[PDB]
């Protein structure tokens, strides 16, 4: 489990503070709809 | 690209002329021992490294 | 052209080697060409060139070099006298390599063209210009010096062949080989 | 050919050795391993110069290692009981680079000086085993220690 | 430039490689590559490196192609690899140096500007090292040698790497001071008694040899100049050095005296030890 | 249909441009393909290996190349002769040598790609001549698993294949994967090479100038025999103990061989006085 | 797409420096370069061109490439002075052509003479008969300046293509300017 | 073999050690110790080390892939 | 170059964070989220310049 904090225009490259760890330029994983990614949300992200 | 940087940390002491104690900044210290010409003059304990 | 660079060289032989600027016993008195072009100009005053050089005092030759070339020779011959004496004590030690290069004080008396009694005072100036950093001795005024800068080796080097070097590495491996047979065991 | 080789041990048939030299050149080492096993059993005792030169040769040539450590056992069988006719032959394999003719070399010590307790068959194997540094080559001349020492074997546990 | 020319363990072997290689085809008679190094100070570093095909001929050494494509191509992958590898020279085996070398370090010239070749020997022998570094430089010779354009010799070292021996040194090694003044003595005297005097031995030989072929027995100053250097002892007679008797012989006397007296006291250590391990130790019937 | 204990021959080459590869790429895990030979299926050759440009992808099959690949081979069809790849190379320097799921991923493409497909895994921990971190991995099939993985023709190659045995990291992951023994390719001139630049070259071999000596020595001879004057006095002890019960009595100080060693060399240099020279 | 990889030879003198031919005799060489590299890429986009100068220095200016563009660099910035070496740079095309992986493509060389070439008579025939065994077709355009009549090279391209064989065309310089054009046509004509 | 073995010996203390505090011993041979990351771990200590040494806490470096009492 | 930028930022070690200073022999000091700072020898693939502390 992550903290998003902001997303951007084109690639969203949102970028999530783990909770501890470092802030994380994530891109949204293949199989997710970007609309359903919202900035300000707790997400999932897989370390792999 | 190649670069891959380098730990940030302080000298503790020297140890030896081969090798000074230094402290990481985060915590864990690691005994090091000095590259090429280093200049160990310059190298006194209380210099970042 | 082979008659204008004897001309040059006429010139070289005459006022360009009488100049102080060149005296390397035959660096380049010795080279080839000009030398050749130069037997056109008087071949006493070049004989007397390299007799300043390496003959040193080279008395006679002295006398010959004011009939050699008066212009020149007569308006150094004061700084010209220094210089071989300077090269009388380079030779000693470069030429001779211990036994002959250890020399009688008159020796360097007649090496710097100066009187023996006087050559007592002579030998510290010559000794003075400490062109070669050696170590003399003053009890005959020996030289058996340290360090010495040949400007070129004499004749076909002679010395470097059997005559010094070689002849004592062969010498050497034989013994290398007595520490062989000493402990032929322990090589193993 | 295994089979045929061990069946056909001591004969010396040219038409064994034939065959086995065609599966020594069939340039295959598991095959060709049991063709060299098989080519020293038909020639053993042989001291035949064409057919040890033949084995030494294609052990230089093989590539593939498993080709040479049957050659290897091949080449001992071929030099049996030689007690001196062979010693040329020891040293040469001694002295080769490789590992597996030189455990060949320490076989052929077992093999031409089988059941003999001469000196002069124990002293190579003696200094074969400290000098070289490959642990087969030395478990070889530890196993031709005792090949060697049948005929005498109150000593053998000494050793 | 090119003050001291270190070459890697991993580049030395990579000639040998190469020589393998192309070992089906002896006729080049030498094995001609890329030498890649970077020039982090005056000291050049050989480092990964790759052999451009090459062909030398003996119609008059002027029958040499050097492949650009092969040059440029491999340089640029092999620098992706390593931003620090940049070309730095060239290496040849071959070791009499070819006449057609100059011409193709005018080439290697033109690809680095301080670019130095390398004769490293693919057949190891004995003494010194098995690379050589020559750099090829125009100027005008102060004597006055028409050209004056040649190869210059330049100081060579070998790299450093780590687990590299493990494939080679393992099987064998020496790493003790119990071979010291046992072996190490002999070596010695092996190379300076018999390599020390060949070289000095092809310069008697050139007094006449370089009148005959050489190029000068009274040329290249150095020949004179470093031998005299050489000869900073006289070489003869009187000599002076162990002659010296109040001087040198004295202190080899009191220095020889001191390490011997050790060895007195040394005795009495080890005999004891000895007399108790076999005497007391050995000695127990129970 | 079998498989067996194979023996994969590393060239010297291939093996020291892995470590210097690897040592530049440690922390960020550099991968490289390994242009082996499959001679037969019993012996496996590695002559030579390439390093494939540091990819930003990973360990991973998609950042393999393929351009890159076929350029470089076509570089080694025109110098000497070029050879299939056996497989990728790889370093993992968290785990020395471990087998991970995105390592399968990239094997099992090769596998698919050729048959061998051995993985080699080298890493930062290291000796100077004697770690050989560096270990062979080949993945065993799901279906494979109903049969014996690795039938045995040859007990002694077992046996040496048993010497390594398993890491307990790489027993973790062992499952669907079975180690493949690795050995030093045959180096004969390869060896001698380096055999000459070691004791000439690696370590101090001037040999012209090989053979301080006489300017510390005095001081470093007094200094040793002061510790023997001081831990002499331990033997003394002992020689007067009764010692009825055993007890250490910190004999075998030595030194003997040392103050030996020093003195002798230093007096062996009487040689150069009066022999080398003169 | 008949499958040709073409060697050729380009002078660089104080000859080729003259400009009778068009402007300057450089210009049209680059020119003459220029068309016979279109020819290639006509015939094949796979054939290789490449070009050294014959003159001083006989090495590769360019390695032999299906694209052009490499030619055209190397056609810019020539530098002309170099005395004409061409018995060298005749034995280094030969060998470089060898030397090319693709040997199936088929191998010739097209040269330019600019200068006299003082070589023996005998030693050229030597090198053409050894050209012959090569089996390696060789036609030269001379340019501007020439032995007069190439007499040396006529025997050499006698003794290159003897025995009925290819006969490659060899261009002596028309006297005074000769248009580009004019140049190119005769190896259009035949090789 | 000997020289080699103990130069291999040798070998392990030269390479960059991490700082540790000793802690306890559980006996000769093994030891209880706290490094700068602190994490307790049943290192094993050097035979050459004096063992008079190890008992204050004082400092011991850790080879970093051990966490031995280099 | 682009390539690697893209998959470096979209992975999890890339840690974006403020630079403690900038430094000249050009050099960087990052204080990355992970509390952990690295000094960098090459300032990045992003003009020094454009950088700031
Ligand atoms: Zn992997």
């Amino acid at each position: 489990c992550t903290k998003i904090i902001n997303a951007d225009s084109e690639d969203p490259k949102y970028i999530i503070n783990v909770k501890q760890f470092a802030k994380f330029v994530v891109d949204l994983s293949d199989q997710v709809a970007p609309t359903d990614i919202e900035e300000g949300m707790r997400v999932g992200v897989d370390r792999n | 690209l190649q670069s891959v940087g380098q730990i940030v940390g302080e000298v503790l002491k020297q140890l030896t002329e081969e090798k000074f104690i230094v402290k990481a900044t985060n915590g864990p210290r690691y005994v090091v021992g000095c590259r090429r010409q280093l200049d160990k003059s310059k190298l006194k304990p209380g210099t970042r490294v | 052209p082979v008659s204008e660079q004897q001309e040059r060289a006429f010139t070289l032989g005459l006022a360009g080697l009488l100049g102080e600027g060149v005296f390397n016993f035959g660096e380049l008195l010795m080279h080839p060409v000009l030398e050749s072009l130069r037997n056109t100009d008087r071949q006493w005053l070049i004989d007397t060139l390299y007799a300043f050089n390496s003959g040193n005092v080279e008395r006679f030759q002295t006398l010959k070099t004011a009939w050699g070339q008066q212009p020149d020779l007569a308006a150094n011959e004061a700084q010209l006298l220094r210089k071989i004496q300077l090269l009388c004590l380079m030779e000693m030690t470069f030429t001779r390599p211990a036994n002959h290069r250890q020399l009688t004080f008159e020796e360097i008396a007649k090496s710097a063209k100066i009187t023996v009694n006087e050559v007592e005072l002579l030998v510290m100036k010559a000794l003075s210009v400490g062109l070669v950093k050696g170590s003399i001795d003053e009890v005959d005024k020996r030289v058996h010096m340290t360090w010495v800068q040949p400007r070129v080796l004499d004749l076909q080097q002679i010395k470097g062949m059997k005559d010094r070097l070689e002849f004592w590495c062969t010498d050497v491996k034989s013994m290398e080989m007595l520490v062989e047979h000493q402990a032929h065991d322990i090589l193993t | 050919s295994l089979g045929l080789g061990l069946a056909a041990m001591g004969t010396a048939r040219q038409d064994v050795y034939d065959l086995l030299k065609t599966n020594l050149y069939q340039d295959d080492a598991v095959t060709g391993e049991a063709a060299g096993l098989a080519l020293g059993l038909v020639m053993l005792g042989s001291k035949n110069a064409q057919a040890i030169e033949d084995m030494v040769g294609y052990a230089q040539e093989t590539q593939h290692e498993k080709i040479l450590r049957g050659l290897a056992v091949g080449i001992a069988l071929v030099m049996y009981g030689r007690m001196e006719e062979a010693d040329a032959l020891i040293e040469s394999l001694c002295r080769d680079k490789d590992p597996i003719l030189r455990r060949s070399g320490m076989y052929t010590v077992a093999m031409a000086y089988c059941g003999s307790g001469n000196n002069k068959a124990i002293r190579r194997l003696l200094h074969v085993a400290v000098s070289d540094v490959n642990d087969d080559v030395r478990r070889a001349a530890v196993e031709s220690l005792g090949f060697i020492l049948f005929r005498t074997p109150e000593q053998c546990p000494s050793v | 430039a090119v003050q001291k020319v270190v070459v890697h363990p991993l580049v030395l072997l990579s000639v040998v490689d190469h020589f393998n290689r192309i070992g089906k085809v002896g006729n080049q008679k030498r094995v001609v590559g890329v030498l890649l190094g970077s020039w982090q100070k005056k000291v050049l570093d050989v480092s990964n490196s790759f052999a451009v095909p090459f062909d030398e001929d003996d119609k008059d050494d002027s029958v040499w192609f050097l492949d650009h494509d092969y040059l440029e191509n491999m340089y640029g992958m092999f620098k992706k690899v390593n931003a620090r590898e940049r070309i730095v020279g060239w290496y040849h085996t071959g070791p009499k140096l070819h006449k057609n070398d100059i011409a193709i370090n005018e080439l290697m010239k033109r690809y680095c500007p301080n670019s130095v070749l390398v004769i490293i020997d693919v057949k190891p022998k004995d003494l010194g090292l098995p690379t050589e570094a020559y750099i090829s430089v125009e100027e005008v010779h102060d004597d006055g040698t028409p050209t004056s354009k040649t190869f210059e010799h330049v100081t060579s070292e070998i790299g450093a790497e780590e687990a590299e021996e493990v494939g080679v040194e393992h099987l064998l090694r020496d790493i003790k001071d119990t071979t010291v003044g046992t072996l190490s003595q002999r070596i010695t005297n092996q190379v300076h008694g018999l390599k020390g005097l060949n070289s000095k031995l092809l310069d008697i030989r050139s007094y006449l040899e370089k009148v005959a072929t050489g190029k000068l027995p009274i040329n290249h100053q150095i020949i004179y100049q470093l031998q005299d250097v050489f000869n900073l002892l006289p070489d003869v007679s009187l000599q002076e050095f162990v002659k010296a008797f109040y001087l040198k012989t004295n202190d080899q006397m009191v220095v020889v005296y001191l390490a011997s007296l050790i060895r007195s006291v040394v005795a009495l250590h080890n005999l004891i030890n000895n007399k108790i391990a076999n005497r007391d130790a050995e000695k127990k019937e129970g | 249909a079998v498989d067996t204990a194979e023996q994969v021959y590393i060239s010297s080459l291939a093996l020291l441009k892995m470590l210097k590869h690897g040592r530049a790429g440690v922390p960020m895990e550099v991968m490289g393909l390994m242009l082996g030979e499959f001679v037969d299926d019993y012996t496996v050759r590695v002559i030579d290996v390439f390093a494939m440009p540091q990819s930003g992808t990973g360990v991973s099959v998609e950042a393999v190349d393929p351009v890159f690949q076929a350029k470089m081979l076509d570089m080694l069809k025109q110098t000497g002769r070029p050879e299939m790849v056996v497989g990728w190379y790889h370093s993992h320097p968290g785990f020395g040598c471990w087998l991970s799921g995105v390592d399968i991923n990239t094997q099992q493409s090769f596998e698919a790609l050729s048959e061998r497909a051995v993985a080699v895994v080298v890493d930062p921990i290291q000796s100077v001549k004697g770690k050989v971190v560096i270990d062979a991995f080949r993945l065993i099939n799901a279906n494979m698993m109903v049969l014996g993985h690795e039938p045995r023709q040859t007990t002694s190659n077992l046996g040496h294949l048993n010497k390594p045995s398993i890491q307990a990291l790489i027993h973790g992951l062992n499952r669907h994967y079975y180690s493949i023994t690795i050995n030093y390719r045959k180096n004969e001139l390869e060896q001698k090479m380096l055999l000459n630049l070691h004791k000439k070259s690696w370590m101090e071999g001037l040999t012209l100038q090989d053979y301080v000596v006489k300017e510390m020595l005095e001081l470093a001879k007094n200094y040793n025999k002061a510790v023997e004057e001081e831990d002499k006095m331990t033997p003394e002890q002992l020689a007067i103990k009764n010692v009825g019960k055993q007890d250490p009595k910190r004999h075998l100080e030595e030194h003997v061989d040392v103050l030996m060693t020093s003195n002798i060399v230093q007096c062996l240099a009487a040689m150069l006085d009066t022999v080398v020279f003169k | 797409m008949v499958l040709e990889s073409t060697m050729v030879c380009v002078d660089n003198s104080e000859y080729m420096r003259n400009g009778d031919f068009l402007p300057t005799r450089l210009q049209a060489q680059q020119d003459a370069v220029n068309i016979v590299c279109h020819s290639k890429t006509r015939s094949n986009p796979e054939n290789n061109v490449g070009l050294i100068t014959l003159a001083n220095d006989c090495e590769v200016l360019t390695t032999l490439t299906p694209d052009t563009g490499r030619i055209l660099s190397k056609l810019h910035t020539v530098q002309p002075k170099g005395k004409i070496t061409f018995c060298t740079g005749i034995r280094v095309a030969h060998l470089a052509l060898k030397h090319r992986q693709g040997k199936n493509h088929k191998m010739r060389i097209i040269a330019f003479v600019g200068s006299p070439v003082e070589d023996n008579e005998k030693d050229l025939v030597k090198l053409a008969k050894r050209l012959k065994k090569e089996k390696v077709n060789v036609d030269i355009i001379n340019f501007g300046e020439e032995e007069v009549n190439t007499e040396k090279l006529t025997a050499f391209v006698n003794t290159l293509n003897g025995k009925d064989g290819t006969g490659s065309h060899l261009v002596t310089v028309p006297p005074g300017p000769s248009l580009a054009d004019a140049l190119i046509s005769s190896p259009i004509l035949a090789g | 073999e000997f020289l080699h073995a103990q130069e291999e010996v040798k070998r392990i203390q030269s390479i960059p050690l991490v700082i540790g505090q000793f802690l306890e011993a559980v006996d000769q041979n093994t030891a209880i110790v706290g490094s700068t990351t602190g994490s307790n771990y049943y290192v094993r200590i050097l035979s050459t080390i004096d063992r008079e040494l190890l008992k204050p806490n004082a400092s011991v470096a850790l080879h970093k892939h051990s966490n031995a009492l280099v | 170059e682009n390539s690697e930028k893209i998959k470096v930022n979209k992975t999890l070690p890339y840690l974006v964070s403020n630079v403690i200073e900038l430094l000249d022999v050009k050099c960087a000091v990052i204080k990355t989220s992970t509390r952990q700072t690295y000094f960098l020898p090459v300032i990045g693939l992003v003009d020094a310049e454009k950088l700031k502390p």
